[PDB]
């Protein structure tokens, strides 16, 4: 074929240049969009189906995509730029990571979903240009399956199915007729693209109808291309991306909460009966536990116990006792979001102003003796000497804002200009959507700061030019 | 009080105050001394807490095992670790199999 | 470790202090504080010394929006715009509505719809960005168009903290300045900040709501206030849960007497009884308090805290404690 | 003369804030650029 | 129907009277 | 084929004045040499000298139109700075896009196009493109008309009564963070560039109204009374002392 | 460890 042909050709350049790991991805904000905006490709799966393995396999070394027999080990958006135009997306498995015994595990795992599904919902119209549904050789259908297929049928998102495992069939086409028949089955449609291969970056000679994935996933990638000099090597190195919008990264992580990503730590009870049991455990205990009965109705509303409303990905509501405090302090803890710029500027400043006033001795009362000898000067200030150049303890600074936005939200200054700037053109007024296609990012940037969040080295606290102290 | 607020202390040196201070070198390196001993000390303790323990020695208690276990030299293989059947090569002994 | 109980366990044994009473505080904060753009403080005297500086606010903005409790909406109200014409249209939302006598509200309804300022009942469900979208509706079919594009109509926000005036200023201050914090490369590159200091209440003066309808907001920190009340309006606001109940002054017992009264001034003992899973229809309130007890292990001061917080939560039924006046019910 | 910034800080002030002497400003070692 | 629904009538004698003493603030009698 | 157009860089070396007629309109068509970086014209001197007489030209012309190459995409940050040159001497800036007919995708050029302009952070973010192919002649009365449009803005004038009545009611809209003087009455005191002159109610010198204040005034001025593409000078008039004070 | 002149 013509256009297969070419496309063959083109794989076959920009994967023989060579690949390396880009970045690691766990907040929204901190995205490869700017001047490391290539078009994007994931490969999303339950734990322990061969995610890392086929990009390991992809990039021809074993030691870069890591993979293991415990579950958990890729627990965060790992961007591989495959030849300096494309970028191959290796994401954490959605289930049970049996095996794992990480500190912080429920807020590191509802951190690894929370930004799979919200970088799946959001850059779904680009730079990711295929998605890979990679599931296993011999597994059934299981209901973190029916989560993913649910996820993807609500935001309307094109995927490709790769069965992975291939060896366990053992060169047996009846059953992997089977397997695709009952993957047809669950999904419910025939034209469903489904590709089986199996994936060892050991031995190239165990590997089988592995080339014909970086054909696949070049070919998806170069779609947007219209002219042949585009589908060149220089036109696809040409193609980038334009960044999300405000109003549509906000709508997304609005919609999928951190809070919802709690899934059982087996994968059999679907999302449905592991709320019922933690409804049905906690009313019981509730029945039985006599402090509980020393309780009001209203203070279990206030306890959140016999209780806007969390939906998960199926449309489960979830309720505010099954969410742990450690998850919380995730969610305010991620830098460039909503809930760490409320701890900051105060979430609700009535409330925590009288919240603030209980807790300590008073509003207006000072040095204050409760119904020996103080610290001497010497020895707070060798205390402060200990605590701000031994133990590096420093205090907080300020958040910047736009000036020009903030006096007035409706000015040219802040944004959303319905006007247009260009005059002559008829396809400008057709083409929009918060991401579009910018030729040339890759070389050019925005103007000024291009690269996204968690870059850089050394920026804001953590210069070196003045040391830690001086902050 | 009056030594803070009412008396008046002469700078040392006010030509070069921009390397010393005006605080006296040695008066200085006096107070730098107290300073840096009482540092170290509250460092090597944090130092010992943030790695588990011991600073040095870490996690290793010195009651638990040995703190180092290679004196010398020390063979990391172990012998028939493959644990086949018949280790004393492709032909010792007794022929295994028809020939040819 | 199927289900997360451990937390469960742990929120359920940190019961030991409520945020609504007071065991040693004899005067109340949610009488006296109010946040303004400096932080929050204390505003000493009634509404009748400030009903000129309130006048002057209502002249300058161009619409006015009140927020009442639908359970005491003319206690809850700022007597000055009462007793003040002011030609400046104003819409009032009651909360809790599903919790007031719906009677009660039709007849409010009906007595503004003839005045000629605007009234919505919204349920204690409903959300600051309902009421938002309220605001826009009625700013877009009642204020005329403006002549200036870039000027936004100013609306006067009056009400009390407690019943959901600061948490919608709040919510608007917040969204707005995230807005504009959260870097956007679509935006001008304007290289001026503004600073917010960490460790601060971070009041606000002025708060957009939209950017096509161009509505903007003012709050007035201590326009309206209780104060120094009255026996019965303190009771009432205890009652409906605007100020903490003090262990030294305002007493769960005669707050939860005055509840009983209120309901027993008509035949409802019975109604009573049948809302609290009671035996009998109670004769007397200790006679009520102890069948409380008794539905036990509990003292007659969990009694009447129960009894309290099932007047607020609306288990006794739909009850308006304030006295409507004779203007309101021609 | 002098190009540098921190020459209107002395050397109390710069070992005070925590600055590396400017003066010996050594450029073997190269900038922590994005590669 | 359900009794937490039902709305209750308040009638006019629990509300105290005008000028009463537990209507009116406890400034105004002081200073009088 | 009136000027010396080839494949060559820096062809045009001295500027060429054509007086023309457009629509009734006199108009003189100013030919200027190209603009480059101080980088480059820096071990160059007789291209330092041509970009002398080049950024002379804009200082004493009326509208000034800043073409770039559309084949490239986006515009480049010198021909951003340029724009900001021009609005910094007080002109009405327009850019063209040239060379529209050899663009491949005119679709993603556009929205680079659109996209760098409403980044910008002054008054250049309110200027307008207009697509322009020197060979087929694309549209070109569209650029002449708003050429002739960018002059009416230059010289348009407004009512005291409307920018009183407009700050009235703007103080009331928008958010001061700072702490500044009031502002008692603006006044457009001259016209191309129109001026408008702030009479702060204060005495004191220092009371200067920030940088952020100025820019929202000014984004007010032009969204208000269309002066797009035009800029704004603002000047500040404290209240001064009695002579005879008594 | 860095710790500066303090007197
Ligand atoms: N026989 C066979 N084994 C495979 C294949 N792919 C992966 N495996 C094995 O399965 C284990 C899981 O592989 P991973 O690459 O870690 O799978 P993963 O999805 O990245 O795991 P997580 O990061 O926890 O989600 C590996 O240790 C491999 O030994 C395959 O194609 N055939
Ligand atoms: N494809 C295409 N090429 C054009 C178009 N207009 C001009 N060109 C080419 O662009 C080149 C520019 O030549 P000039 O017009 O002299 O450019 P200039 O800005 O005057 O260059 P200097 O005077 O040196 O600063 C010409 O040689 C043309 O070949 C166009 O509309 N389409
Ligand atoms: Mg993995
Ligand atoms: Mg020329
Ligand atoms: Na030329």
């Amino acid at each position: 074929s013509p256009q297969d042909e070419l496309v063959a050709k083109l794989s076959d350049e920009v994967f023989s240049r060579g690949n390396m790991h880009l970045k690691n991805v766990d907040v929204v904000s901190a995205l490869p969009e700017g001047l490391h905006s290539f078009p994007e490709v994931c490969f999303i799966g339950k734990p322990n189906v061969g995610k890392s393995s086929i990009i390991s396999c992809l990039l021809r070394n074993p030691r870069l995509g890591r993979a293991g027999r415990v579950r958990g080990t890729t627990r965060l958006l790992q961007f591989f730029n495959v030849g300096d135009a494309l970028l191959l997306v290796d994401t954490p498995g959605y289930g049970g990571w049996k095996g794992r015994h990480l500190p912080q595990s429920v807020a590191e795992r509802a951190s690894a979903f929370a930004i799979l599904f919200r970088y799946l919902a959001l850059r779904s119209k680009g730079p990711l240009k295929r998605v890979y549904w990679v599931m296993e050789a011999t597994k059934p259908v299981q209901p973190r399956d029916e989560e993913i297929f649910v996820f993807l049928r609500n935001e309307q998102i094109p995927f490709s199915i790769i069965i992975s495992k291939l060896d366990y069939f053992g060169g047996d086409g009846a059953a992997l007729r089977r397997q695709v028949e009952s993957i047809y089955n669950f999904l419910g449609t025939e034209d469903v693209p489904v590709l089986g291969v199996r994936a060892d970056s050991s031995r190239p000679e165990r590997c089988i109808n592995m080339t014909a994935l970086q054909h696949d996933i070049t070919h998806y990638c170069t779609t947007d291309l219209v002219r042949v000099e585009d589908l060149s090597y220089s036109g696809l190195k040409e193609l980038s991306y334009a960044p999300p919008t405000f109003d549509e990264v906000r709508a997304v992580e609005e919609r999928y909460p951190v809070e919802s990503f709690i899934v059982p730590q087996d994968d059999n009870l679907s999302l449905q009966h592991f709320v019922s049991l933690h409804q049905e455990a906690k009313s019981r205990h509730l029945a039985a536990s006599p402090m509980a009965m020393r309780l009001s109705t209203k203070e279990k509303l206030g306890a959140n116990l016999i209780g806007e409303t969390i939906r998960t990905i199926n449309g489960v509501c979830i309720p505010k006792s099954m969410v742990p405090p450690s998850v919380v302090q995730l969610a305010a803890g991620q830098a460039g979001s909503f809930a760490a710029f409320a701890q900051h500027s105060g979430a609700n400043a009535y409330e925590e102003f009288l919240t603030g006033d209980a807790t300590g001795s008073g509003t207006f009362l000072e040095a204050t003796g409760s119904e020996p000898r103080e610290k001497s000067m010497r020895r707070c200030a060798l205390d402060k000497v200990l605590k701000r150049y031994v133990a590096c303890g420093r205090k907080q600074r300020s958040l910047h804002m736009q000036a020009e936005g903030y006096m007035c939200p409706w000015l040219a200054g802040a944004g959303q200009q319905a006007r247009s700037a260009v005059f002559g053109v008829t396809r400008s007024r057709a083409h929009a959507g918060g991401m579009e296609v910018l030729k040339g990012l890759k070389r050019t940037g925005f103007g000024g700061q291009s690269y996204s969040a968690r870059t850089m080295k050394n920026r804001g606290r953590s210069t070196k030019k003045t040391g830690f102290w001086a902050a | 009080y009056l030594r803070h607020n009412a008396t008046w202390r002469p700078l040392f040196h006010p030509q070069t105050t921009g390397v010393h201070g005006g605080v006296p070198p040695r008066q200085q390196q006096r107070v730098m001394d107290a300073i840096t001993w009482k540092a170290v000390c509250f460092r090597r303790g944090l130092l010992a807490r943030r790695k588990g323990g011991r600073a040095k020695f870490g996690t290793r208690a010195a009651e638990s095992g040995v703190w180092n276990d290679v004196g010398g030299i020390t063979s990391r293989v172990v012998a028939n670790m493959e644990q086949n059947p018949h280790p004393g090569g492709d032909d010792f002994g007794p022929p295994r199999g028809p020939p040819k | 470790d199927p289900v997360f109980m451990r937390n469960v366990k742990r929120v359920l044994a940190s019961y030991k202090e409520s945020m609504d009473h007071s065991s040693r505080k004899g005067m109340s904060r949610e009488a006296f504080v109010d946040i303004n753009e400096k932080g929050a403080a204390w505003y000493l005297g009634h509404m009748q010394l400030a009903s000129r500086t309130l006048a002057e606010k209502v002249k300058d903005a161009d619409f006015v929006l009140e927020i009442r409790d639908a359970r005491l909406p003319f206690t809850t109200g700022n007597p000055n715009l009462q007793k003040i014409i002011i030609d400046r249209p104003r819409l009032i939302v009651f909360n809790k509505a599903e919790m007031s006598n719906e009677d009660c509200n039709r007849v409010i309804q009906q007595y503004y719809e003839r005045t000629g300022n605007f009234a919505l009942f919204t349920s204690a469900k409903r959300s600051w960005r309902d009421t938002v979208e309220a605001v826009q509706r009625f700013v877009t079919h009642i204020l005329p168009a403006q002549r200036f594009k870039t000027t936004a109509n100013v609306g006067l926000v009056v009400g009390m903290p407690n019943v959901g005036k600061s948490t919608l200023i709040n919510s608007l201050r917040l969204a707005h300045e995230y807005q504009f914090h959260r870097e956007d490369f679509r935006r001008p590159r304007t290289p001026e900040a503004v600073s917010i200091a960490p460790g601060t209440t971070r009041g606000v003066k002025l708060v957009p709501v939209c950017k096509d309808p161009n509505i903007v907001l003012y709050d007035s920190p201590g326009l309206t206030l209780p104060g120094c009340f009255a026996k019965e309006a303190g009771l009432k606001l205890a009652a409906c849960g605007i100020i903490p109940t003090n262990d030294i002054t305002l007493p769960r017992s005669l707050v939860a007497r005055y509840i009983y009264d209120v309901l027993s001034a008509a035949g409802v003992g019975e109604h009573m009884a049948e809302c609290l899973h009671l035996p009998r229809a109670p004769i007397s309130f200790d006679d009520c308090i102890s069948m409380i007890c008794e539905r036990g292990n509990l003292d007659p001061s969990r009694a009447q805290k129960f009894l309290i917080h099932d007047f607020q939560l609306g288990n006794l039924g739909r009850i308006t404690l304030d006295k409507l006046p004779n203007k309101v019910r021609q | 003369p002098h190009i540098h910034k921190y020459r209107e800080l002395n050397r109390w002030q710069r070992q005070a804030q925590g600055i590396s002497k400017w003066d010996q400003s050594h450029s073997h070692r190269p900038l922590p650029y994005v590669e | 129907k359900d009794p937490a629904s039902r709305n209750i009538v308040v009638p006019d004698a629990v509300h105290a009277k005008v000028g009463s003493p537990d209507t009116l603030p406890a400034e105004i009698l002081q200073k009088r | 084929e009136r000027n010396r157009a080839v494949d060559e860089k820096n062809s045009t070396r001295d500027p060429v004045e054509l007086p023309c007629s457009y629509k009734g309109r006199k108009l003189k068509l100013i030919d200027t040499a190209g603009l480059a970086r101080h980088r480059y014209r820096a071990d160059r001197d007789f291209i330092g000298r041509i970009h002398g007489l080049s950024v002379n030209e804009i200082r004493f012309a009326h509208v000034v139109i800043v073409v770039f190459d559309a084949t490239e995409g986006h515009p480049n940050k010198y021909d951003m700075a340029v724009l900001h040159s021009v609005a910094a001497e007080g002109r009405p800036f327009l850019l063209c896009a040239n060379k529209w007919d050899a663009v491949l995708d005119q679709s993603a050029t556009a929205e680079a196009i659109d996209f760098k302009i409403k980044r910008q952070v002054r008054e250049v973010k309110y200027s307008n493109a207009v697509v322009v192919s020197a060979h087929t002649g694309l549209n070109l009365t569209l650029l002449m008309d708003q050429a002739l449009e960018l002059y009416d803005k230059w010289n348009k004038r407004v009512r005291r009564a409307e920018l009183t009545r407009l700050w009235r009611k703007m103080e009331k809209s928008v958010i001061i963070p700072y702490h500044v003087a009031r502002i008692g009455r603006i006044t457009q005191v001259n016209t191309r560039p129109p001026t408008f002159l702030l009479q702060l109610q204060t005495k004191n010198d220092s009371n200067t109204l920030p940088k952020a204040l100025q820019e929202m005034m000014k984004n007010t001025l032009v969204e208000e009374f269309d002066f797009r593409g035009v800029p704004i000078r603002l000047i500040q008039e404290v209240k001064d002392s009695n002579p005879d004070y008594i | 460890i860095i710790v500066p002149q303090q007197l």
